[PDB]
This record gives structure tokens, sequence and C-alpha cells, in this order.
């Protein structure tokens, strides 16, 4: 597992982030 | 002379809010009103396709969903798509009948992205939204002096829908998007003790407002490490986003509404826990006419769908889907009484939009972006008797908050805690 | 009589390594192979359907290419699909395949998920997996002595495939799967100018061994402004994630090979700066049946495809594509050979898994998870010309890092700096 990377391959769930850390969003 | 409606639910899981076994019976009461209203529709025959969007497990899917989206648009051509409610499944058949320029209505499929119309084209939503969750999140802040600092958990089980993942992130980038305080997170994994020491250090470092999407059992075991480590209403406010209250009874009856009762022996120390505890639901319509769709519903449903519907907070799909095609026929009859056919879905999908409506739900506006405004109840402890109530309540349209029953929300300190601490966090 | 290969790629747009115009030409270069050897499916006409993956803007579509499987798998009910290569399109393409029982071949989809054959069986990856990266960075660690802690940094273009965030996870998951070191890692906008003190300011307090997936020009930035910080090779080692050798041109010829070259006068303070950096790429293939292979493919493109092939790292893809059709023939041959036919999906995809097989990219290895072993070489700066040169070189089947012409890795201080600095990073 991991908080921002492994869940799933849609553009759904990358629309945030929010597991990751990022600087954009 | 006759509507082809395309259903892609779960037709045989009876697991979930959009379950056709509780979806079915409320969208057969919407096709007999409109068959005894002589102002919609007259002279149709609105007819149904169902399609399945689980797949061999049962569980809803990305893939058997858009399978079964195309097996009925080849099949029948429907005007229409109604459902999926899970986000995954969703997707894939939204961005399919925004290519195929049919209108897609749907109780479900509240994540951020689905939100995004420009990909989404007709697309309506007329069940909750998770950015209307950050709209009541917005005004529970600006309306309680929290304007820095707030802490977010979460925890999903590996393989569902991430329903917890899709609440915070509609939440996490609306209340940003609205008030640009810093909104830390943090993921979790419920079966996992090893997370538990992370969260409660997490907790007593990121935030002093804090929000918990999780079941209630572990929202209850957070809890109670909160209060053995010395964590009370008078620094922290947990709330528990609870929006089907999985963790309260329904408004029928079963009074009292205890979440921290368990029969455990833990139960006393659970309630002076959750005197830090405050739980946000959505709103349970108020109107009679619900009250009348929740009796015709189980009656139906329990006759044609051998099925059982319980009372509780996830019949607001079920009224949602019913209502939702009201609104759409409605608004074919409209297309038609002005020239239009069934299949202007661009002009059909503009009536329904920036458009208020009655439904068994009450009131319910479609805002500008096609996604229903959505009503949130704030519930609180009564410190004397210790059960849980309504005390605040959000109007999605409005953005307002009213006290409920003239009651007050417990502070044990008088008044709400501070977003940020004294002297910083350490 | 004939066997049907389905094909699902970008056959408008030319940009992507595995558009059509670029696999076309490799693809019926095999099959007139396969026509002229008796010993692959002896009288088979192997017949080709293509469908468009891309969507009406023309970039690669997670709705346009599941649509394209449907069309082709309804109407010609192909034993084989080709493509697609985009992540966004191979996923549900590779989930509409795995429920059909039909094999698929592609020489792209590298992302982790694709690599759950639970979900996506039968699906066969030919070309390039961000996992095997992740092993490449194993090896380079172990061989080099770093144990603690990484950092990496990665860019995407606001949508597109999210090619660096794949190749990230790629190299994170599997990396923590083998090392269990800690990798930080952080997103950035490539034209924001916001993220660049942030990163360099990251990069200075959350790693020395610095990885950095990123265009060209970014990676030269920001290797600019860490000289004028300050930051060389005593103590730092930067990474370029570049895997397609974007900041490098072809091995054919273009001699020397400058990264840092620009024409802005910079160029005298970027190869100072580059004298921290290595570029991590795949690993040309050194046979000479490649060679006689590009001249092929660039003289059948064209001619049947309007289309002239550069030279390339980016030329390994369609050269995969080739290897893995021809991989796929003979697997079929060897199912009809022991009393199987073309649909038997499960025996010819067992056929073609956990086996090495020799193509005009040489020696490749199918591995037991059907994603084939990806080889990468390592490129640094001759601090006597400062031109970029391959110095080591990994084999993926084996695992081994061999040097390259005698060559030495440099480093300013005699050896590899540490991972964590002296007394901690404050
Ligand atoms: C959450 O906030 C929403 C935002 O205000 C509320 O919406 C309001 O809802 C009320 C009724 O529920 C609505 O009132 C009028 O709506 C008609 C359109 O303007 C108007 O024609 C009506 O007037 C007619 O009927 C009344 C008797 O009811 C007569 O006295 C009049 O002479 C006339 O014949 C009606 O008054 C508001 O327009 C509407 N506001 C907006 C901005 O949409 C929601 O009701 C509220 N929900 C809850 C549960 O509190
Ligand atoms: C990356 O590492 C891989 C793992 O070691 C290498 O794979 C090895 O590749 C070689 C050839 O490229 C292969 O050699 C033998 O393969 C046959 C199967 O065992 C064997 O029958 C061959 O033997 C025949 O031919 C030789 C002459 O070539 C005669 O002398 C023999 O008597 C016999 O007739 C051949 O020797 C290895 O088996 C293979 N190893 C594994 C574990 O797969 C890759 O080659 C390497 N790639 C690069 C680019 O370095
Ligand atoms: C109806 O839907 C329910 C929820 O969608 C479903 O419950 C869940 O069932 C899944 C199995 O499909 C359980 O999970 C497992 O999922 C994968 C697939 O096997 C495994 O690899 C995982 O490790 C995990 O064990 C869920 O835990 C379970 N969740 C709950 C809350 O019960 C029902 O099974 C469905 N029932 C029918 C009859 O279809
Ligand atoms: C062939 O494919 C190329 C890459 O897939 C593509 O390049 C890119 O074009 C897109 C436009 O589709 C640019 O981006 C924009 O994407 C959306 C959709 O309009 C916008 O909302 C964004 O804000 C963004 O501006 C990319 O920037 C661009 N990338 C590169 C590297 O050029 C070509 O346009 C495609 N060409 C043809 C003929 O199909
Ligand atoms: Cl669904
Ligand atoms: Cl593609």
């Amino acid at each position: 597992r991991s908080s921002c990377f492994g869940g799933r391959i849609d553009r759904i769930g990358a629309q945030s982030g929010l597991g990751c850390n990022s600087f954009r969003y | 002379s006759d509507l082809t409606v395309a259903v892609v639910l779960p037709l045989t899981n009876t697991s979930y809010p959009w379950s056709w076994a509780r979806v079915g019976p409320a969208v057969e009461l919407a096709l007999a009103r409109v068959k005894a209203r002589p102002d919609l529709l007259p002279g149709w025959t609105v007819r149904m396709v169902l399609g399945s969007s689980e797949n061999a497990a049962g569980v809803c899917s990305d893939t058997a969903a858009p399978l079964a989206a195309v097996d009925l648009k080849w099949e029948h051509s429907p005007a229409v798509f109604l459902g999926p409610g899970c986000v995954y499944s969703a997707a894939p058949v939204g961005r399919f009948t925004a290519h195929w320029r049919v209108p897609l209505l749907t109780a479900g499929a509240p994540a951020l992205g689905i939100g995004v119309k420009d990909e989404y084209a007709l697309t309506t939503r007329t069940g909750p939204s998770h950015v209307k969750l950050g709209d009541f999140v917005t005004a529970l802040h600006r309306r309680l002096g929290w304007e820095h600092q707030a802490l977010v958990l979460y925890a999903d089980r590996l393989g569902d829908d991430r329903p917890c993942f899709f609440i915070v992130e509609g939440l996490y980038m609306r209340v940003r998007e609205r008030l640009n305080i810093t909104v830390n997170h943090q993921e979790f994994v419920e079966g996992d003790p090893d997370h538990y020491p992370k969260l409660l250090r997490a907790v007593r470092r990121k935030g002093r407002v804090i929000y918990i999407c999780s079941s209630p059992d572990a929202f209850r075991n957070l809890m109670l490490l909160a209060l053995n480590a010395g964590l009370t209403g008078e620094d922290y406010v947990f709330f528990h986003l609870d929006v089907f209250g999985q963790s309260l009874k329904s408004a029928q009856g079963l009074v009292p509404q205890k979440p921290w009762e368990r029969g455990d022996g833990q139960d006393r120390s659970a309630r002076q826990a959750f005197q830090a505890a405050k739980i946000i639901t959505y709103k349970e319509p108020d109107n009679p006419e619900y009250l009348e769709f929740l009796k015709q519903l189980k009656l139906l449903a329990d006759k044609k769908f051998n099925f059982t519907v319980e009372d509780g907070l996830k019949n607001i799909i079920p009224a949602s889907f019913h209502d939702g095609l009201l609104l759409y026929v409605q608004a074919v009859t409209e297309t038609l009484a002005q020239g239009g056919t069934v299949t202007d879905g661009e002009n059909i999908t503009q009536r329904m939009w920036n458009r208020s409506f009655q439904g068994v739900t009450g009131y319910l506006k479609i805002d500008r972006n096609g996604d229903r405004d959505t009503d949130f109840s704030l519930w609180d402890m009564d410190p004397e008797t210790g059960a849980f109530r309504v005390v605040l309540n959000y109007n999605g349209t409005s953005q307002e908050l009213m006290a409920v029953s003239e009651h007050k929300l417990y502070w044990p300190l008088g008044y709400p805690p501070p977003d940020v601490p004294k002297c910083g966090f350490d």
C-alpha cells in the first residue's frame, strides 16, 4: 500500500492528490 | 411513442444505497406517477432496460458498468441513463454517455471529478456531492472563528469504492478553494494497529479542528484513545464525517440516539470521550411527502423486489433517484412542448440545471453545475442525557446555518476552542 | 485459416513512441516475416483491424480507446489485441480484454497497476516497465552504499498521461519493496516559478541522492539553480529520469552528446552544474539486427505511412511491438502444435511468460509476471570534454551492473557522496 501511489488507474482518483506531496492543487 | 430509460446499477447486490432492490421500487413509484399525470409525457409509455454495474464477485465494477452501458446503448438506443452510483462505476459510464450525447442522471457518483461537466457533459447529479460537504464545512468554520488550520483523518477498506477518500477530497478542495486555510490530511488503515500511535501523535501535532472519515468503531476507538491520552473538548473538537449516519439509528424511532454505546464495558469511558465529538450527516428530509414515500417504498420493495427497506439516511438516495427521474420527465415534456425531441440532450439538461423543484425530498435545487445542493445536519451530545441530537442545520442552496429546536452546540469551555493552540503546536 | 489482430493505438497522432505511423510499419515488418517463415503459422493469413485510441482533440483517451476496443471485439472477434500504449488508454482496455478472455500485447502501458495480472489477466508487456526502473535503482543503491534516504522530484503537464508520475510510482514502490529506505517525494509544476524555491529548499533538506523526472529544460534549470546555491557533486548527485533520452541525441551520430548545451550563454554555467548530474535512460540495443530493423522501419514508414522515423531511444517501442508480435505468433503455432486453438488465451499466454526470446532488440526475457525485463544505461560526464557517455549498464534479467568501455563514473570527491550528511540534515 501507499498513501499516494497504487490507487487505481483512472483520472477520477487524480483530481487532488490528497495522499501525495504536491505543490499544485 | 415511448421513452427508453437505461439503468446501470447493482441489480443483485443489495448492500449499496443505490442498489436496484432499493432504487427499482423508487423508480417504479416515479414511473407510476408519470402515468397518472396528464401534464407529464402524455401518451408516452416509458420503458426501462436494466444493466448490472457489478462484477462476478457482486461488487460494483469499473469494468462491468461501462460494458453494460455499451450493451444497452447499442441494443436499445436509450434517451437517458440512470446510475451508476459508485464513483469508479460512474466515471467510465459518464465519459461514454458524454461522448454519446446522452443525458445521465444519478443520485450517486458524488466524487469531485464528476463535477467537471466539461468532461462529464450532460451528467446531472440529484443526490449529494462531496464539494457540497466542503460548503458546509466552510460555513461551519466562518460561523465559529476557525480560520487557520484543520486536520482530516480518513481510512478506507482496500477494494471498495474509496468512499472516505472521495468525501475527504471534496471537503479538502472546496474548503481550501473558499478559505485557503491549512488543511492537513492523513490516511490510515482501520485494521492496522500500527497507525493509531501515528494518528494520535498526528492529532496532537497537526490540528485542533479534526475531521475523521471512518467506520463508527474506528471513530469510537479513536475517541477512547484521545480521552485516555487527555484530549478533551477544551482544546479539541472531533467531527465524524458520517454522511449516511452509519453510527446512528434512523430518525423514525429507536429513541434515544447513542453512538458511543456498544456493550463492552467501555461505554462509560466512551461517553466522556464523545463529549468532544460531533457528527456530520446528511439532513433527513422533513416534509410529509417523504414519510409517505418511505411507506410506499417499503411496501413496493417487499412486494416486487423481495427486499426489506429499513429506515435510515441511506433512503435519501432512492428518494433522489425518484425525484431526479420526475425532474427529467418534466424537462422532456417541456422540451417536447417547444418543438424539441427526447434526444435533445443539451436542451433537456439545461432545463434541469439552475432550477428549483419540489419532490418527495422537499425543496431540491439543481445548481448551475447540474449538481443538487445538499443539506447537512450537525449532531451533538446533550451533556445531561448523553444522547446525540441535531443542533445545527445547513441549507445547501442558501448556505445558512440555522439552530435546531433552540438547541445549543455543547462546548466544555462555553465556546469553541481555537483552531490553533496558545504558543504554537509545540 | 486466418488470425485477427485488433490494434488500438494513436492512428493519427504521430507524437507518441507507440503511434501507428511508427508501430504500423514495425508490425508490417513482423507480419511479412511471419509470411516468409514456414515454421510460424503455416498457411494462416494474419489479418489486422485498426482502432484509434485518440479522442477528437487527437491525444490518447481513456474514452476513445475502450470504445474502440468494443467496436473491434464485436465486429471482428479478434484473437489478440495490440496496444494501447498510454496508461489511461491501456487500463480500461486491459480490463475489458481480461474480461473477454482475449490476450493483449503492448510495448506501452508501463504503470505499476498494469502489473497486477490478477486484474490485467492475459496482458503481456514486451516493452519497458517502471517497476524495472525500481530494480535498476535498487542495484544502483546496493552497488554504491546508499541504504538510507533518497529524494524524488517529478512534474507533469496537466492533461497528459502523467508519464513522470507513473515512472516515479514504479521506482518508489519497487525500491521500498526491496530496500525499505526512506524515499521522499515531491511533485511540482514545471511552468510555475513558485515551486523552484520550494524545490531547491527541499533538495537541501530531504535528500542527497536526488532523482528528477522532468523535461530536459526543467532539469537543466534546476541544475543551474543548484550550482548558484552551491550544491556540488561533493554532497549531491542529481539523477535525471530521462528514460527515452529526450535530453540526448541519438546513438547513431551527432557526436558528441551535450545535454547542458543550449546556446543562451548559460552553457558555461550549465557544464559546471552538470558535473553533479547523471542521466538514466533505457539501453540502446547493441545487436546488428536492431540497426537493420531501424533501416527497414525507416524505409517502410516513409513509403507506406508518409512518416519520417528519426533515430532515438523511442524506437525501442516499435521494435518491441515487432518482437512481441513474433513472440506471440510462435506461441500460437506452439499452441496449435499441441492441439490448442488460437483462442486458448491462457495457454498461449503461459507459453509467452517466463520465456527468453531472440528479436531485433536482441535478448528479451518475459518474466514470470508477463513483463519484459528492461535494460538501463547510466550516462555520466567526461570531466575533460564535458560530454556525457554511457558508463554503467544494467541487465534486467540478471540484475548486474557492468561498466561500459572501461569507463569510470565521475565523482568530484573520488567516490559517491553519502546519502545522509554528517550531523543530520540540520
Ligand atoms: C433553503 O433555502 C432556499 C433558498 O431561499 C429556499 O428556497 C426558497 O423556497 C421557497 C419555498 O420553499 C421559495 O418561495 C417561493 O417560491 C416561488 C418562486 O419565487 C414563489 O412563486 C412562491 O410564492 C407563491 O406562493 C406563496 C405561498 O407559498 C404566496 O404567498 C405567493 O404570493 C406566491 O403565490 C414561494 O413564495 C423561494 O423562492 C426559494 N428561494 C430561492 C432563492 O430559491 C428553500 O426553501 C430552503 N429549504 C429549506 C428546507 O429551508
Ligand atoms: C542479460 O543476462 C541474461 C541472464 O544471464 C543473459 O541471458 C543469457 O543469454 C545467453 C545468450 O545470450 C544464454 O546462453 C545460452 O542459451 C541457451 C539456453 O540455455 C543455450 O542452449 C545456448 O547454448 C548453445 O549455443 C552455444 C553458442 O552460443 C554453444 O556453445 C552451446 O554448446 C549450445 O549449443 C547458449 O549458450 C543464456 O542461457 C542466458 N541466461 C539466462 C539465465 O537466461 C542475456 O544474454 C544478457 N543480455 C545481455 C545483452 O548481456
Ligand atoms: C456486496 O457488496 C459488498 C460491498 O461492495 C461486498 O462486501 C465486501 O466484499 C468484498 C469481496 O468482494 C470484501 O473484500 C475483499 O476484496 C478483494 C476481492 O476478493 C480481496 O482481494 C480483499 O483482500 C478483500 O478481502 C469486502 O471486505 C467486503 N466489505 C464489506 C463491508 O462487507 C459483498 O461481498 C457483496 N455481496 C454480494 C453477494 O455480492
Ligand atoms: C498529439 O498529441 C500531443 C500529446 O499527446 C498533443 O500535444 C499537446 O496538446 C494538448 C492539447 O490537447 C496540450 O494541452 C492542453 O490540454 C487540455 C485540452 O485542451 C487543456 O485544457 C490544457 O490546459 C492544455 O493546454 C498539450 O500542452 C500539448 N503537449 C505538447 C507536449 O505539445 C498534440 O496536440 C496532438 N496533436 C494532434 C494533431 O492530435
Ligand atoms: Cl453502481
Ligand atoms: Cl495509446
